[PDB]
């Protein structure tokens, strides 16, 4: 239910969420729980996307009235998704209450220390934290993947006789326990749970319904640290009461556990593709000579590559659709590394001489700023790799650094309008020079169209700055950086002729 | 036919002009012709000079008839070029033992030879002389006479285009800096009155031969932007300089020949404009014989349409700007404490010239755009 | 409360952390939950320590009797500890319940794709998440400071009129908040919490005792991210109560306020160093023309630096004392990155010659390993940088991949025992093995100790084997990566001369 | 004095046996008892056959007098020394060849070359040929030729040593591959009747000469190691080899020519026993000159007392063992299918000569224990 809104005026993926209720008390009071968690999935699916995508806008409609930003907030249960989305909130997310809207201005994600490609909302691998199931974080995904990428994938010693007590001890214990033919009601159990040993107790109504939820986590984890076994039907006092079931109820439930355990996710790192090996058997209590129960132990054995209890939720933008990352896509991200100067000179020089107010036009804009670098070219559209518009005759990217960059078209069709295309272009401008480009901080590209006239008459037929507003720190950039972002970005799109002014009469005499 | 030096060793007339071997602004050319354009002797003399401040002939025993006979061939063997002569050679061993003598602020240090024009008193200042063995301090200073010797009056891409010789020798790879390493030693070992270094052991002389050819090598500006590059990464690494490992030391020398072979612009208004001179002369004559072997004329070597400014900007900016400037931050540029702020000759220079080259640019610009 | 263990057989550091209570039962129900957070941290501590010291035992006391690990466990609040210490538990620790002891078998932290080099139970660095102070975590902590280290530390712009809401606001209206001279009661704020405003309600008794503990934190996390304003004397609806005060009480929580504050410990990256900019202030509140309390808002501007809380909170073992890192070593370690081969052949010759008898035992000894490496030395204390010890004739070690590396020494003193000095031998040559030699998987030291009578006759005065127990992960290693981390370790230590047989003559020739 | 190629280009008497060179075994000392020792004509055949095979003469239009002149005048430089001889020249350009044509398992396959005993119908194979293009494979046939070109017969450390003139004209780096390469292009541009490749412009001619170079280059041991370190990490990159990079082909080229230098241990039994004795009587030669210049007598070259089995076991063990297992890993190594796995018969050859050097290693230690 995240839609890219194509009407807005910013140069950016807009992504809209719907309406989103806002504010500390109001969100803390919404009686319906449903409705909020939703409205939290869709904005943290929007802000992993825009990170992932190269930046963007997050507009939420209001849903609350009478809501002020600063009187009231954001919310508890937002800021907490944004904190494990992000180490540094400050350093990428800006909040603006737009009349009727909220805007959440995200930065792109840039490769840090921490090794992160891409942001994931939940990886969906689990690990065993002694007795707990739990999903892997970013940088526990990350290690456990590189580690079973370099190894494509993952007897008996002799010892003093010391009557010492293990974890062996209990996995052995449990084993004796799994193969048992019957089982009596009201015993204690000789083990308890460990790194290979889970034992939890479901209500027979509830039982099918949370075998195809909680399942798969605790066989993920189980495949991805030492296989281990499940016991399903024993209370918190290890004491064996199972669920009432009959011959036709256990048969169904063996068939949910299979499709369960079959529908998981699994990605091999080693050549030789296995499935996951896994046990189901039923246990019959027998109470006073009378069957009483089941117990349901699954064995899982250990596997040799990762194992996923779902697909990892790891989103992006694609062809103007919010899409969620593919499993391929996912592993392949995280185991694979990674004055005013007027350039080109000939081409500055042959748009000047061919049209005159051209030159008196770049004069007047550039009176205004303070220092600068401008490039021109014939369309800065193909320089980003989109689809080339003849009716355009040049364009201009003005770099500076008491201003964002600013894009200028220059158009010599009276009755058209290039709002569309200046704006696309501006876009992949800043997309291309957040992940590509390599820039690290807030950047926001903006756009001026002007008319070039036969006789020389030029005029402003849009200007994006004074219909757009945004968070101050996109009002001030690094030029230097922008500038080697941007060097960056055209050397890796294979269109760097001659945008940068480097000696090449002195390379060439040197040798280089 | 061996090139034996003059009977007289020292020259006792030029003893005045060598006390100002310690400033910056050494006027070499004062030297040159109180010395005589035909004898050719100031190479020999300078490093003579040089040699007893240091201390290196009792140091190492050094015999003076050898070592002055080997530096007399050496500045024979320099051809009569504008820029890369054996006035070129004399400048780079000053500008290398200025930098390796001349206190250091801040500089820490740890056999070893210091310079009789430094204060070992002082705690505040530091030379590179104190951190640096004696060996590979004559070694880098035999490299710096040694750096462009028997150099043709023409670059390395010249050479490659043409299918010179000299090209063809060593597969076109630093054909004029292992050229002059080459010829260099081939004429040390050719006869024995030039053997000055006879009472090194076998070990010792095949280390200093080894950092003499790398120091020498290293004065290429092909991989100008490769040492530039090394050496950021080494100051930058949190580790930093390393004074007891032989790959640092010898990285940092390698750095201090770099900055002196092309000091000139880093000098006085006066010597500065001199250097350039020369060497838009030797650009000229280069151009000339490129137009006569029909090769279109490389840049900035046109003399019919000289670029004098654009040349001097460009190669300040690129080549001598960030060379001092990873200089300048790796600590080892020599200056004086202000009173605490550093103050550096060399940069202030440097500054000044890049300056008056930019005015020179703009004003030639606005001549042209008025006409 | 925490001593090494000098009394232990065991080739390592073994730390005694006193007695312990286990079990998940047990730790439920202790009714002393000081005890239980004691014991808790001291057994963290130790955990850090070994990790950071190359791995170790930690021995605890079993407090609780009629305890059995494989039917009570460990406890959850342990397990919370570690999973929080380690990513990957099953990878560093072992669990043994050995007669009355519990061990706890830790190995040596290794670098990995996070980037850490030491673990921290915690960084005490904290940061602003919209609204919240928290503690950062170690990848989190790691890209603050490698941030700051890298640049040395760390007006207005024209927008369009738009009416729009932003933290400017807040922070705007909090700073006009802290300017005021006087305060009326029961009056509403404009302005809620943010990332420049916190406001927290206390107290008049736990006033002065909260202040030395909760206001640190909140002065770090604002001094880390960008500042701002702490308001004490509000209520939950932002309504203005105050806490009843008088003069001389206000002098001494100001003083409390700048002692605390001054006792931050802060770290600069930069030049110039600086101090911690806050100003403190107290605002009377006024009731119907009375005054009621005082409000006191705390300005804290933005720090050029890291500023801790306390200091951080991480662990080694030095000098046989279990040490907490100072700020300068864990800033460091943060921010600066990093058949039977008989070797050495003239050394093994000369032993064999004169000594008759070694060649004997060695062979008897050998006739046992299918495929190993032993490396002789006159003394394998000296190679690792230990004292020289001249009664031992000669030392061994043996790799091979079926069993752990063995330590053999050999003496000729009849009345005299070297336990000790094999010993401290063996933790130091695995200590140089899992952090200087890189070796990342569970390794443990054996040792032999024989005489060698001048007739030739050989006793086994010492066997390590036989007296120790270790989990069964130790009794396995790999003899490939064993053998490259004992090399890196030797030539790191520069005491690399003629252990590993290169083909030095091959070498030669060619000019390597 | 010109060195002319004899008037007959193609010796049809030879057609029979230049069948078996689609074979990795092939009996090069029997070709060179067919055509004769007196006029040392095999390496021009060989490239003469090799060259018609690739079709490169009418792909670069290479005209066959210039080319089977200056192939005889480069097999008349080669010198009469037991192994670096024209055989051991025509040995590499054969296992070149065998290297780049013969089929790979699942080597895909993207102007381009292929040979005449290529099948390009089957999908499950793949040469190198079809992933360079015809010039770099032509550059590094001709740097096959030109590897060990005017050989002295003695090693790097040797001349190092010695101070020979050859050794200080290089500056003591790479003296002998740097010697080849430039004697090489020095005859080569030396006679107009020697230019095969006047067909080719200015910048594909230097690009030619820039990949023969390099490949050269790339057959010294002493980089060896820095060789297949570089390689390891580019192959274990997540990229891995980009054969569209001009860097990742040259790369490629060299690792190939690499293992044709040293492709005898990789041989049938017969063959390597050969090219042992012949490498192994280099060394006693080399071993004899030492004596007499009264150096001390380096390993493995003493005649009194031979360590043939233990110089070949290390040099499988060390040099040859590690470039070929990087070879296979990186999936350039050709094979066979089986059935699926892969058989390839120079690992296979490779394994079992390192199990008889290790053999004849333990009875011979076994015979000394004895005594
Ligand atoms: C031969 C090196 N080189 C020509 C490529 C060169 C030599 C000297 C100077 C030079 N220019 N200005 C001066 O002031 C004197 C020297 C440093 C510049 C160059 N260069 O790279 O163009
Ligand atoms: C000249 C290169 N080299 C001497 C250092 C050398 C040449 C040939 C062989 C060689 N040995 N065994 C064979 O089977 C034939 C060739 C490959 C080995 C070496 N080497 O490095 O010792
Ligand atoms: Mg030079
Ligand atoms: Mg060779
Ligand atoms: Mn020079
Ligand atoms: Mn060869
Ligand atoms: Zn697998
Ligand atoms: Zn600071």
């Amino acid at each position: 239910n995240i839609s890219v809104d194509l009407e807005t005026n910013y140069a950016e993926l807009v992504l809209d969420v719907g309406r989103v209720t806002l504010g500390e008390n109001s969100r803390k009071k919404m009686k319906d729980c449903k409705l909020r968690k939703k409205q939290n999935e869709s904005v943290s699916r929007a802000m992993c996307a825009l990170l992932n995508s190269g930046g963007g806008v997050i507009k939420a409609e209001i849903e609350n009235e009478d809501y002020s930003y600063t009187k009231d907030g954001i919310g508890l249960d937002l800021e907490n998704s944004f904190s494990n989305i992000l180490l540094f909130v400050p350093e990428y997310l800006d909040f603006m209450q737009n009349g009727n809207y909220f805007l959440i201005f995200v930065k792109s994600w840039s490769l840090n220390t921490s090794g992160l490609r891409i942001t994931t909302l939940s990886s969906n691998l689990y690990k065993r934290d002694i007795t707990s199931a739990k999903v892997m974080n970013a940088t526990a995904a990350l290690e456990f993947l590189k580690d079973m990428k370099k190894t494509r994938g993952r007897l008996l010693a002799k010892r003093p006789c010391v009557d010492i007590q293990e974890e062996n001890n209990m996995k052995a214990l449990a084993g004796v326990f799994f193969d048992r033919t019957e089982l009596d009601r009201k015993e204690k159990l000789t083990f308890t749970e460990s790194t290979h040993v889970e034992i939890k107790n479901f209500s027979t109504e509830k039982l099918l319904q949370r075998i195809k939820e909680i399942l798969p986590q605790y066989v993920s984890a189980f495949a991805n640290t030492d296989g281990g076994y499940l016991f399903i039907g024993l209370n918190e006092d290890k004491e064996i009461i199972g669920f009432k079931a009959e011959m036709s109820d256990l048969d169904d439930l063996e068939r949910e556990i299979e499709k369960s355990i079959r529908k998981m996710p699994v990605h091999h790192f080693c050549m030789e593709k296995k499935k996951i090996n896994y046990s189901c058997k039923f246990l019959g209590v027998y109470d006073k000579g009378s069957l009483c129960g089941y117990v349901c132990a699954l064995r899982v054995e250990r596997f040799c590559c990762a194992v996923f209890a779902k697909e990892p939720d790891s989103w992006h933008v694609k062809d103007n659709r919010v899409m969620q990352l593919t499993r391929k896509e996912w592993i392949q991200f995280m185991v694979e590394a990674e004055r005013i100067t007027y350039t080109p000179e000939n081409l500055c020089r042959k748009l000047f001489l061919q049209h005159e107010g051209l030159k008196q036009l770049i004069c007047e804009e550039m009176d205004s700023v303070r220092k600068g670098s401008l490039i021109f070219s014939r369309s800065w559209s193909v320089d980003l790799g989109l689809q080339e518009n003849h009716k355009v005759l040049c364009d201009a990217l003005l770099i500076s650094q008491d201003s964002p960059p600013v894009l200028y078209t220059f158009h010599m069709v009276q009755d058209e309008e290039f709002k569309g295309y200046s704006t696309q272009t501006a876009l992949t401008l800043k997309q291309k020079l957040a992940k590509i480009g390599g820039y690290t901080k807030k950047v926001c590209v903006m756009t001026k169209i002007f008319y070039l006239s036969p006789e020389g008459m030029t005029s402003c037929q849009y200007d994006l700055r004074s219909q757009v507003i945004y968070p101050e720190s996109y009002y001030f950039t690094r030029r230097k950086y922008l500038l080697k972002a941007l060097f960056k970005a055209l050397k890796r799109l294979k269109s760097l002729r001659d945008q940068f002014s480097f000696a090449e009469n002195l390379y060439q005499i040197i040798g280089i | 036919k061996p090139i034996l030096a003059p009977e007289p060793l020292v020259m006792d007339n030029l003893d005045s002009i060598m006390e100002q071997l310690n400033t910056w602004n050494f006027p070499i050319f004062d030297l040159v012709e109180n010395i005589g354009r035909k004898c050719g002797r100031i190479l020999s003399q300078v490093s003579y000079r040089l040699f007893e401040d240091m201390g290196l002939f009792e140091a190492f025993k050094i015999p003076i008839r050898e070592f002055m006979n080997y530096f007399h061939a050496l500045e024979i063997g320099y051809r009569d070029i504008p820029y890369h002569n054996r006035i070129h050679a004399t400048d780079v061993l000053h500008a290398v033992w200025y930098l390796t003598t001349q206190p250091i602020p801040g500089l820490s240090t740890v056999g070893y030879v210091f310079s009789k024009t430094y204060n070992v008193t002082d705690d505040k200042y530091g030379c590179l002389s104190g951190n640096i063995p004696a060996l590979e301090l004559m070694a880098l200073y035999v490299a710096a006479a040694m750096h462009d010797y028997d150099h043709p009056g023409r670059t390395n891409a010249f050479l490659v285009a043409t299918s010179a010789p000299q090209a063809v020798l060593y597969n076109d790879r630093s054909v004029l800096e292992n050229h002059h390493a080459a010829a260099a030693w081939n004429l040390f070992m050719s006869r024995p009155e030039y053997n000055f270094l006879i009472n090194l052991d076998h070990v010792e002389f095949k280390h200093f031969r080894f950092l003499v050819i790398e120091a020498i090598l290293a004065t290429d500006l092909k991989k100008h932007f490769d040492f530039v590059a090394k050496f950021n990464g080494k100051v930058n690494d949190d580790v930093g300089i390393d004074w007891t490992n032989e790959n640092d030391r010898l990285l940092v020398c390698q750095m201090c020949i770099k900055l002196a072979d092309i000091n000139g612009p880093a000098k006085c208004k006066e010597l500065h404009l001199q250097w350039t001179d020369g060497i838009v002369n030797e650009f000229y004559e280069q151009g000339d014989e490129e137009a006569s072997l029909g090769l279109p004329i490389s840049p900035f070597m046109d003399r019919s349409a000289p670029q004098l400014a654009n040349l001097q900007e460009s190669f300040i900016s690129h080549i001598v700007g960030p060379l001092c400037n990873s200089y300048d931050s790796a600590g080892l540029m020599p200056g004086k404490w202000v009173e605490r702020k550093i103050y550096c000759q060399i940069t202030q220079h440097l500054l000044q010239n890049h300056k008056m080259w930019k005015k020179v640019i703009e004003e030639e610009q606005r001549l042209a755009g008025i006409e």
